[PDB]
Parts: structure tokens; C-alpha cells; sequence
């Protein structure tokens, strides 16, 4: 009763323990699931840190300490998503990100807002018609739903349905569409979110003018704070050639800040921090040492995958909850339904469009993987627990039917969209021919260049290095550059795994858990050497 | 819009793909010389990561000549047309279009046979599986390749891949897919 | 009234774009800072972020926030104190820590009980006296002030004293003792506040004892928790040659649960990430990848300098709180002579009582840049405005008194130290055997050696090769380990000054806590090392 | 307790500083020879480091002799050993000491003298100088040391750095405190 030598006090360090605890088991696994490559190339690994949410969920609720874990919104919206898009926008080829901005947006933004209309409005439909029954819902929670539940991350299956099927363009499509419609998906879950304040009475017709208006005014608005700090963080970097250890300390304190002055103006904090990546990527990087710039992208998947870790944690944690756990038959069968073939047909019709003006078609085997790359996974769980659960009457419902869908989407759809792309896309000669043959349609959709946006490709190269460089990057790497540009200026299985690859067929690949440099740009440098040595015979 | 008129004909474009396709000619001409030349084609910057690319720029121009102008330009680049089944099975008169399958299968073969010979040497096609295969690969097993191809190709005796024994070896690959192009209007 | 399309929202942005922002201007300060070595020479840069937390405290002040900034125990303890130890306890020379462990130990636990227990009784002395007069206050307050007010920061000034006196034992000295009394200092300070809980009657001579008993039982079992922590470490850090994203991310997250586990075993959690990151240094980075490892310490001073520059700002912050102020003209001026001179004759007497002990003798510019080396900073601050405001009555004059001796000490003799040691240090055929004097006696002093814990340091080799090295060492590389032994074993006047290999002694090591700074001057150890091994092969062995 | 004795009045050593540097000698004697070879000394870690370090090791054997016992490790290595005034003043009778001020320049003359000729020519000075200046500097650099420090050391005319000259340059330097070692007991 007087003076404790010691006291055992895990009362103390019971937050920061557990969430450090969380992200040490989440690291382990991973030491054992990128142990063979049999299991890497099968499991997409969004389905490891699910599966092992829920066996720490298991632990969580046999310590029964599940009332102790909340996922709060000023938690995910300032500290989990920052890092997880930051990343996204930080990895993003750029070249390819812009040669395909309208197919991207219209996968991203019209498939978004195609997924959540129709799925919010298909499940009201359902709802007046009796068959979920009692349910004290109205139509804003069904759109909200809709909105959150459009929150696909088709990126999370890359890496394993390119080991059946490689396309640098669905790469993009899948990566563009799984980073921008989060941003997409918090836009309308925030628009609803404000109606579901109002109330099915309260709102006006003004009302959903000016929540169309608030769409498009804050999604442009956050990208255009992201490239303004983009600006500012290629700037700052410029002057760090001296002071080269707070340099990954900028990348990450100016994108924060982007994202938290968007969240500030209200605008889109996710458009903000994916473009201030996005668009920082070529002067940061350019400005940052290489021993600063494996520091700015190693911690960029440290941060992410923790966060994606934390993020999946909490859906074992609510998976197991067993006072959450509201199962209507009719509302999860018809939400697994409508999610599915919606997203088919959504994906189809705008494939569809897309492929009216288009120079290399989008076959339907790269709609095979977007309609099956649903994924629902970390952002649309985050914003069911997330709601208010006052306001949303049936939130419980909602958040057990999205556990329902991340697990049938992550776990069924993840594990069988390789045996599924691989059953439908089912002799040297043959093969060499055929690689000359691509290696030629390569070359003749980049004579005619009508495949990137080639045009403003060339008008903003023009602009990036007369006007963009002088002032976002060193002088004496601006004159080092100039250099450079004068003086080039003058200027049956055996076989496949020796024939160089097309172009078209790199695999790109973005993990969010790993460092996945595209090992096909080798080829790339490799023919590059060799015509200028070739560029050499002419001796100019 | 006789000019956009003589072309169509002569290839089988659209209007609006020819328009487009010159806006992108008078693009690549950097110079303004009215005609296009081997560097200017070099000059894109994908090409030469391509490792076919220079066979290509070649077989744009005649030979002979080092310089192309637009009607050349299209002519080369019309074998790249996708058919359409009911065009040809509406106005049955003649073989003509420069985009049907043996005219694609032709370009590619005048990449193979630099020399024009109209057959291709075991040298030309060793030369061209240099072109396009990764340095690390032995030269031996390069020149295995080469004559197994030639001959599982050549069904004569004659060691060369003779362009009727390119078509016949190629009766199974989609040539009309693979190389063909949706051309912008 | 309706549905707003835009909506100004700096409320909610508030907290971490406040943290955010501090960690920003900090940088761009660095930036400006380190711009000319004209400045980074002259001024210690712990001085520059007191300056800008000040400035940046006016900006809060001026627009009336300064109640919305709080440090609270749970945040410093917790996620601004373990990034710092573990900073410093990673970036430790282990050879030169563990050749001079009880040196350092001797500056480090005594000089800082010595400091503590001579300053707190001083001041209690003086306040029975009436001089600081109408205080309420008891020994207890007095003993917590005086442990708080031991944690110096001597680090934090060498990277500019070095510029006149370089001293690779005095640098270990200095290095361990600014990160060991952190431990001892925060140990006394918990054992303080306890005893503040119970209060001056309550403690009985039993809970004394059990204070002294704590104090030991806490430091050890701190350190022992670290080693097996940096065990741990060492160990996962083994299987990761395949996924080599995740070890920057084990360095910490291990580290971390050092940290945490000692805090919450109520042990030395300073102690354990301290040594967690001592232990850890072989073997990790021996199985962390090159690419890896620069992370690992890239993000060590971001997480540290991040950390020292958020407790600074909040030294700022309660600097320019004119409801905080609370000066006691005997207190402050007592307080300023205390820790001066009892550090000054502290160091005086462990030095003369080390001496009899070594062969190289810490000589008396030695002493002078450890009594100078105050430099009292982010520890010292943060553990007296987490101090119970109800329990400490007089705990605005003890923050006021902190934050004064902050300046005093970093400023002024932060600044001051480079011209007052080169001060008291104050031809070519001189200049070039004078060096060969130091090398000769850099050998002998080898030869015979007495200079390190050479036989410990041999007992050691001996167990890491054959036991520790099986362990936490890759197969392959346990391998490649054992050829490169096997093949390394058969061979078993100003101008001038810039010219000469500097002796062993003499190597300019440095530790920032802001900026890597990789000792320069082991290029030498490479650059003869290879010389002799070419001579080495004139045997042909 | 003899052993220890004549030890002691040889080099001017206590019992216990004989006693642990016995103990390291011992230690030093991997192979157990009951003496001391180059390669023993060349095994410690850190005098491979030292840009003196072999000519260290040389001196502490004698001229002709490949091998050192524990006298003559005790012998050269007494010179090291710092002097007491009170000692030197309180029994006055010879200049005897190995610890003494010249006993210490002349271990360091020694080093520099590789023959033992009892003079440094140019050429020993700049092969010293050479073994302990970083290699980046050019070797006319360091022959302009060499000579610079002859000429301005060697004020007689004879362009070496005999003895006598060494420590007539070297009355500067507190020779006394910078090659003194306090070992331990
Ligand atoms: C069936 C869908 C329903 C109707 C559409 C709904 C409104 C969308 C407005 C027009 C959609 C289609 C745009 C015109 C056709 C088109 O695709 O040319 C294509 C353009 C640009 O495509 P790209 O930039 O990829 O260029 C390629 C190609 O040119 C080629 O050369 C290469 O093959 C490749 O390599 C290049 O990259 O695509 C784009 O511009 C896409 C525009 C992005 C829209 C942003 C969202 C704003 C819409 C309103 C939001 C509310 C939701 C509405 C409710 C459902
Ligand atoms: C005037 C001081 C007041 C009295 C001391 C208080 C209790 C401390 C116990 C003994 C202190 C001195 C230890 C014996 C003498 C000594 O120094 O040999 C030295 C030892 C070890 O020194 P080193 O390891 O550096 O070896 C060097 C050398 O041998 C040499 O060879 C080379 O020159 C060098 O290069 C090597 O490195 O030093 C040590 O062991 C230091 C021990 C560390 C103490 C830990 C703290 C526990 C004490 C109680 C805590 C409560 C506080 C008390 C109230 C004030």
C-alpha cells in the first residue's frame, strides 16, 4: 500500500501495444506468405492480412476485449487513408496515368457513381417491395450504402492475375480506377453522409443541385490543391541539396499537409494527396538523392501497409463482434448480386464506349478481370464502421453485409479470378512470328501516335523543360539535362522466355505491401543501348 | 477533297482517318520539308526502344529511296486496316486491299528479308532473332533457333523460309487480329 | 441552412496540421540553417529549434491559442520520448560504448544522481533559509526538480565543440552520458513523483529502501528486457532475405515493443529501446539489406528530429504562456548556480576518481566541455510540464526555472563553448613528429592493451563467431563470414595538418539527432588497412 | 617474486604493472611459444590499422633477433612510462632511465631510422612520411616536405636529420606528457 517497486500496468501501454502488436504479426505473416512463390502467385495478399484480421479478431473476442477497439472517423480520415493513397499516388506511372486519364476516369468517376446509383437504388427497389421487410431504412441510407460499397480495389488482385494475363493498359485502368474512386467513393459517402444530416424530408431540389455541384467543385478542388503542393514539394526539394536527410521528411509532411488543407477547404483530401504524389513524382525523386529516394519509397509501403494492416484488423475485430452481426437474407444475397452484376454491365457498357475511340481495343478478357477485380476491401469496410450509427438506423445490417462482401469479394473473387482469366484465354515458328508481329503493331500505333495523349505529351515536354524545370529543378541539374539532351540530340518455352516483350505486355506491378519495380523497363534501357549503338554507325 | 479522295481509294481509310492521320504526318515533319526522312521517324521516342523499330522505319520508305511523303506514308500504313467480313462479302471483284491478311503478312516478311529477295536466308532470319532477342542468350542457342525455325518452316528442301512456306507456317496465327488497327476518325 | 457545397473546416484539420506544420517550418529552418558552415560550426542546432519554438510559440500566442496546446505524459512517454533513445541508442559506436561502459556509467547514473540529489538538496537548503521565501514546497518538490533538472544534453553541443577539440573517448563520454541519464534521469523522476503521490509524510524509511531497490531493479531489468529484445530483432531480421520491404519496419515496430514492454513491466523503457538499438546494431544491418538499412536510418533521424522538434515547439509554447511565468529571484539564480557549479566539481571528482583507473587520462579540457555540457533541453522540459499541477504546488516556478535554464544553458553555453574551449587550448618538423609520437603511443597503448575491455572484447569475438553469430546470421552468410576470416587470417605548415593521418584517438565522430553523420575518418582505418595488407602479400602468405 | 624484480629495476616498472602486462603478454602468446614473434603482434586488430604500426612492431624486437620474451617486451615498452619530478629530484645519480625525455625520442628516431644508421637520410624520411600521409597526396608534395623538414631541422650541412638535431627540433614539444602512458596495476 505504500511505494510499488514494480507495478505490472498493461493498462498503460494497451493502445500503442496493440496497434505496434498488430503491425508485428501483420509483418511476420508476411515473412511467411512471401515464402514461396507458389502461394504469392495464388493468394492475393489483401486476403492474408483479412484472414489474419480475423484470426486476431478470434484472439481479440476470446480476451473479450472487443468493445475496446472503434475505428473512429478522425482516425481513418487523418491517419489510415492519408498513407495508403499517398502511396498509390506516389507509385502511379505517370506516362501511363496520363495517356489514359479518360479511360481512368470514366472506370473511376462514371463506374463509381454507376456502381453506387445502381446498387443503392436496386437494393430500394428491393426494400419497397417487401422482400428485405421491417426495415427501418430510407433512400439515402440505400445510396449511401451504394456509395460506400462502390469502393472496388481491383489492385489488390494484380499481382496475381498478371501471372496469367499482362496488359500495361488494364494495369493502369485497374490501378488508376482503385486509387481514384476512393477518392470518388468518400466524395458521395460524404454527399449522402450530409443528406442522411438532413433527412429524406429536409432535402430540396437545391439540395441536390448544389450535391451535384459539391461532387464536382470537391473533387476538382482537391486535385487542384495537389498539384499546387505538388508544386511546392518539387520546389522544396530543390533547395535540399545540402540538407539531404529531411528530404523523405518533406515528401511526406507537404503531402499531409495537401491532404489536410483539402480536408480543411472541404474538397477532396484523397484527390489532393493522390495528385500531390502523382504529380511530384518527376521533380521529387529528381531533386532527392538516391539514398533519400529509397528512404521517401521504402517508408511509403511502411506506411501503407500498416495502415492497410490496421484497417483489416478492425474488419476481423467487427467480424467477429457478434452484437454487429445482423444478417438479412434478402439484403446480403441481393448486395453480393447487384454489387456483381452491376459492376459487370457497368464495366461492359463503359468498355464499350471507351473502345468507340480507341486505337488498341480493350478485349474482353481486360473487362473479365475489371467486372471480377471487385475487391471491396480496407476504404469501403472503414466507411461502414464509420457511419453514424443514430442517423443510419440499420448500420449493423450494413456493416455485416459489407464484412459479408469484402470476404466473398477479397477472398472468392481474389483466389479465383487467376483459374477464372486463365480458363478463358484458353509452334516456334509460330511464336517468333507472333512476337515480330506485335513488336511491329507496337511500333506502327506509336508512328501514328494516336495511343498516349501524344499531342499534350509533346505540348507539356515542351513546357516541362523550357518553363516547369526552371524552377523546379536545381541549375546545375537543369544545365546537366541540357547536356544530356544536346548530346542526344545528334542522335517451345525456352523461346518465349528469350524473346523480348512487347511493350504492351510489361508487368507493372503495385502491391501497396511490397517494393514492385517493373522489371521489364531492363529491356527497355537494354534496346535503347542497342540502337544507339547503332545510332553510333553513322558516327554524328 | 480530291486529295483525301485519291488516298481512300488507294488504301480504303476514312476521311477523318486520312485528316487525322496527316495532322500526325505534318507533325512528324519537324523541318517542314513537305516529305519525311529516316530521322525524322527516329526522332519518336518509343521507336527506338522498339526492337523492330528501325525494320519498320525502313520498310516505311521504298527502296531505293531515303525520303516518304504522305501518299507513301498511308500506303505503308494502310496494310494495318482491320477487314470488315461484310465489306468483303458484298463487292466480290478482286484481292486488292493493302490490309488483307497476306499484304500483313507480307510487311512483316519484308522486314525478315532485307534483301527483298523474296525468300528468307538463315542469315536474315538469325539477324532479325538478334534484333529482337535479350544479349544474355548464346549465339548457339540463337543459331538453333534460327535453323529449327527454317526447318519446321521450309517443308522444301531449299533452307530458306520462302514467303508461300510464311503463310502456310502462319495458317494458324490470327494475323488479321494481331496486326490490325482501329485508326482514329 | 441546407446543404453546403463547400465548407470551411479548420476545427477538424487542427491538431495534426498544427503538428504537421511545426515539422515543416522546422525543415525549412534546417534548410536555412545548414545553408552556410559558417553557421552549423557556431551554432549548436538544438539552438536553433528553441529559437524557432519561440518564434513559432508568437505566432501561437499572438493568435491566442495557447491553451490549446498541451503535452501530456501519455504523449511524450509514449511517441516523442522513444523515437529519440532510439535514435541514439541505434547510431552508438558499440566499441567505443562497451570499452568504456563504466565511464560512461559513472557520468551518466552517479553524475546524474550527483547532480540531481546536490541541486535538489541545495535548493531545499536554501528555501529553509526563507531566501526564495513563502514557498510551498517540500523536499519531495525538490528532489523532483533536481532529478528533471539532470538531464542534460551534452550531445547536443559536440557537433561544434568538436571543432576545436576532438576526442573520440570524451565523444563516447559525452554521447553516452547525454543518452543514459535520460534513462537515469527519468528514473528518478518516476521514484520522485511516486514518492510526491505518497507525500512527505507518507514515505516511511521501508519506502526509501524500496525507492532505492526500485531504482536499481528498474534500470537493469530495462536493460535486460532490451537485450532480449535486440535479440528478438537480430533474430527476425534473419529471415527477411526475401521480403526486405518489411525490415525498416522491424527495427522500429520491435523497438517500439521494447520500449513498451519495459513500460509496461514498469521497468526502464528508455533503457531497454536504448539498448535495444546498442544490441541490435550488428546483427541487424548485418541481415538488413543496403538499400534497407538506409531507411532504417533516414527514417531514425526523421522519427528523432521530428520528436525533438515537437517538444521544442512545445517548450516555445510555454515559454511565451505569460500565466506560467512565475519568477523566483533566489530559485532561478540558485537554480542557474546549482547545476553549474555542482556539475562542474561532479565532473571534477568522477574524472580525478576515473583517472586513477585509465591509461589515457581525461585531461582537463576534457572535463571542461562535460561541466559546459549542460545543455539542458527536450527531456529536461517535457518531464516538468508533465509534472502534476496539483501535486507540485510550485510547479509553474519549476517550469518557468526549466525553461530559463533551457536558454540559458543552450544558448549561452551552447554558444560559448567553442570560443571558451578553444580558449583554454591556447614547425613543421613539430607538426610531423608530434604525429608520429601520437601514432607510436596509439600502439603501445594497443600493444599492451589496457585501453578497451580487451578481454571481454576478446571473450565476446570469441563467443559472437561461434554461438551468437549461428544464431542471428544467415547460413550463407555464416559462410561467407567464416571464408572471409579463413583468407584474412593467413595474413594475420596548415597543408601539412591537412596532410597527415590523424591517430585513432582523434577521429571526428559526430551524432545530430537532425543529420547522418558518418564519422569520416574511418576512410583512414580503410585506407591503411589496405596499404598493410598489400604489404601483407610482399610474405606471399 | 624475483622475476618481477629484476624486471623492475631493469625498467623501473611496479609489481602489479609487471604482473598485467604479463598477463597480456601471455594472452599475446597465442601458440604459446614463451615468446613473441612479428605475426603476434601483427594478430592485434587494430595496429593493422596504425599507419606506424609495423615499424611499432619492428622496434619492439631487437636489430638481427625475429623474436621478443617478456624482458624485452617489458624493455621497449618502459619507455613509455611517464617521469615523476620528485622522483628524478630526491636521489640524483645517473641519467639511467628507459623512460627518459631522449630514451622516447630515440625510440621514435629508431622508427624513423630503418637502418639504424643513427642519422635519417632523405630517403627514411620520405619512405616514414610516405607510410603515414593519406595517399591522395602527390608524391612531390610529400618530397617537399621531406627536404623542407631536413633543411629546416638539419642546421648543420650534412642534409640528414642526425640525432642530436632531432631533439634540438623537438625541444619544442612536450615529448614527456604526448608519449607517456599511465599503465595500469
Ligand atoms: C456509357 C457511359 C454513360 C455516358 C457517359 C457519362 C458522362 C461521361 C462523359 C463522356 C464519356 C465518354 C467520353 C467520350 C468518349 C471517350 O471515351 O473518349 C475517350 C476519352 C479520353 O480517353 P483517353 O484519355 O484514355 O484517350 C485514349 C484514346 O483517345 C486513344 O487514343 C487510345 O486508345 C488511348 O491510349 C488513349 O489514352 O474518355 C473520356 O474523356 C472520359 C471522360 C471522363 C468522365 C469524367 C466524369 C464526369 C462525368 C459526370 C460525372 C457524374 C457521373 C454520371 C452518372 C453516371
Ligand atoms: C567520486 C565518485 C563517488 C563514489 C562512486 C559511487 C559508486 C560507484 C562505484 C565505483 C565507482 C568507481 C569504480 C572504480 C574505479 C573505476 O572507475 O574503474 C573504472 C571502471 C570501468 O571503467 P571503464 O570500463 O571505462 O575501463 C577503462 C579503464 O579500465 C582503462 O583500461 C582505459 O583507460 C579505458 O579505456 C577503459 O575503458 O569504472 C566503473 O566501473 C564505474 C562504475 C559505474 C557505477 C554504476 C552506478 C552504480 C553506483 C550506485 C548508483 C547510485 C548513485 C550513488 C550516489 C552518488
Amino acid at each position: 500500500g505504500g511505494f510499488q517497486v514494480v507495478t505490472f500496468e498493461w493498462a498503460h501501454v494497451q493502445d500503442p501495444y496493440v496497434i505496434a502488436l498488430w503491425i508485428l504479426v501483420a509483418s511476420l505473416a508476411k515473412i511467411g506468405f512471401h515464402l514461396s512463390h507458389k502461394v504469392t502467385s495464388v493468394v492475393p495478399e489483401s486476403a492474408l492480412l483479412i484472414v489474419l484480421g480475423l484470426v486476431l479478431g478470434g484472439i481479440v473476442w476470446a480476451a473479450d476485449h472487443i468493445a475496446s477497439f472503434t475505428l473512429t472517423p478522425t482516425v481513418f480520415f487523418f491517419y489510415l487513408l492519408p498513407p495508403i493513397v499517398l502511396d498509390a499516388g506516389y507509385f502511379m506511372p505517370n506516362r501511363l496515368f496520363f495517356g489514359n486519364l479518360g479511360t481512368i476516369l470514366l472506370y473511376a468517376v462514371v463506374g463509381t457513381v454507376w456502381n453506387a446509383a445502381t446498387t443503392g437504388l436496386s437494393l430500394y427497389g428491393v426494400f419497397l417491395s417487401g422482400l428485405m421487410g421491417d426495415l427501418q431504412i430510407g433512400l439515402l441510407d440505400f445510396l449511401l450504402f451504394g456509395s460506400l460499397m462502390a469502393a472496388v480495389d481491383p489492385v489488390a488482385v494484380l499481382a496475381v492475375f498478371e501471372e496469367v494475363h499482362v496488359n500495361e493498359v488494364l494495369f493502369i485502368i485497374v490501378f488508376g480506377e482503385s486509387l481514384l474512386n476512393d477518392a470518388v467513393t468518400v466524395v458521395l459517402y460524404n454527399v449522402f453522409e450530409s443528406f442522411v444530416a438532413l433527412g429524406g424530408d429536409n432535402v430540396t431540389g437545391v439540395d441536390c443541385v448544389k450535391g451535384i455541384v459539391s461532387f464536382f467543385v470537391v473533387s476538382l478542388g482537391g486535385t487542384l490543391v495537389g498539384v499546387v503542393f505538388a508544386f511546392l514539394l518539387s520546389l522544396v526539394t530543390r533547395f535540399t541539396k545540402h540538407v539531404r536527410i529531411i528530404e523523405p521528411g518533406f515528401v511526406f509532411i507537404i503531402s499531409y499537409l495537401s491532404y489536410l488543407t483539402s480536408e480543411m477547404l472541404s474538397l477532396s483530401a484523397i484527390l489532393a494527396i493522390t495528385f500531390c504524389g502523382i504529380c511530384c513524382q518527376k521533380y521529387v525523386k529528381a531533386n532527392i538523392s538516391e539514398q533519400s529516394a529509397t528512404t521517401v519509397r521504402y517508408t511509403m509501403k511502411m506506411l501503407a501497409s500498416s495502415a492497410e494492416t490496421i484497417i483489416f484488423m478492425f474488419l476481423g475485430i467487427s467480424a467477429v463482434n457478434p452484437f454487429i452481426w445482423t444478417w438479412n437474407t434478402a439484403f446480403v444475397l441481393l448486395t453480393l448480386v447487384f454489387i456483381s452484376v452491376y459492376r459487370a454491365i457497368g464495366v461492359v457498357l463503359q468498355t464499350w464506349l471507351l473502345n468507340r475511340y480507341r486505337m488498341v481495343q480493350l478485349e474482353p478478357i481486360d473487362q473479365v478481370v475489371l467486372s471480377y477485380g471487385g475487391l471491396r476491401g480496407a476504404v469501403a469496410f472503414a466507411l461502414v464502421v464509420l457511419l453514424d450509427g443514430d442517423k443510419v438506423k440499420e448500420k449493423n445490417l450494413f456493416v455485416s453485409t459489407t464484412i459479408i462482401v469484402v470476404f466473398f469479394t477479397v477472398i472468392f473473387q481474389g483466389l479465383t479470378i487467376k483459374p477464372l482469366v486463365q480458363w478463358l484465354k484458353v509452334r516456334l515458328n509460330e511464336k517468333l512470328h507472333g512476337r515480330a508481329f506485335d513488336h511491329i503493331l507496337s511500333a506502327i500505333e506509336d508512328i501514328s501516335g494516336q495511343i498516349g495523349h501524344n499531342y499534350l505529351r509533346d505540348k507539356w515536354s515542351h513546357f516541362d523543360r523550357k518553363f516547369l524545370s526552371r524552377v523546379l529543378m536545381r541549375r546545375s541539374a537543369q544545365k546537366s539535362r541540357d547536356r544530356i539532351l544536346n548530346v542526344f540530340h545528334e542522335l517451345h518455352h525456352t523461346l518465349q522466355q528469350y524473346l523480348y516483350k512487347p511493350r504492351q505486355e510489361y508487368k507493372h506491378l503495385y502491391s501497396r505491401h511490397e517494393l514492385t519495380p517493373t522489371e521489364d523497363e531492363k529491356q527497355d534501357r537494354e534496346i535503347f543501348h542497342r540502337t544507339m549503338r547503332k545510332r553510333l554507325e553513322s558516327f554524328k | 477533297d480530291e486529295e483525301l479522295e485519291e488516298i481512300k481509294k488507294e488504301t480504303g481509310f476514312s476521311h477523318s482517318q486520312i485528316t487525322r492521320l496527316y495532322s500526325r504526318f505534318t507533325s512528324l515533319d519537324k523541318g517542314e520539308n513537305g516529305t519525311l526522312s529516316r530521322e525524322d521517324f527516329q526522332r519518336i521516342p518509343e521507336l527506338a526502344i522498339n526492337p523492330l523499330g528501325d525494320r519498320i522505319i525502313n520498310a516505311f520508305f521504298p527502296e531505293g529511296e531515303d525520303q516518304v511523303n504522305f501518299r507513301g506514308f498511308m500506303r505503308t500504313l494502310a496494310h494495318f486496316r482491320p477487314i470488315e467480313d461484310n465489306e468483303k462479302s458484298k463487292d466480290v471483284n478482286g484481292p486488292e486491299p493493302l490490309n488483307s491478311r497476306s499484304n500483313k503478312l507480307h510487311f512483316a516478311f519484308r522486314l525478315y528479308d532485307l534483301d527483298k529477295d523474296e525468300k528468307i536466308s538463315r542469315d536474315e532470319l538469325l539477324q532479325v532473332l538478334r534484333m529482337m532477342v535479350g544479349v544474355n542468350i548464346s549465339d548457339e542457342q540463337l543459331g538453333s533457333i534460327a535453323d529449327r525455325t527454317i526447318q519446321e518452316a521450309d517443308q522444301d528442301g531449299d533452307s530458306i523460309a520462302s514467303f508461300t512456306e510464311f503463310v502456310k507456317v502462319l495458317e494458324k496465327v490470327d494475323v488479321e487480329q494481331k496486326m490490325s488497327i482501329r485508326f482514329l476518325h
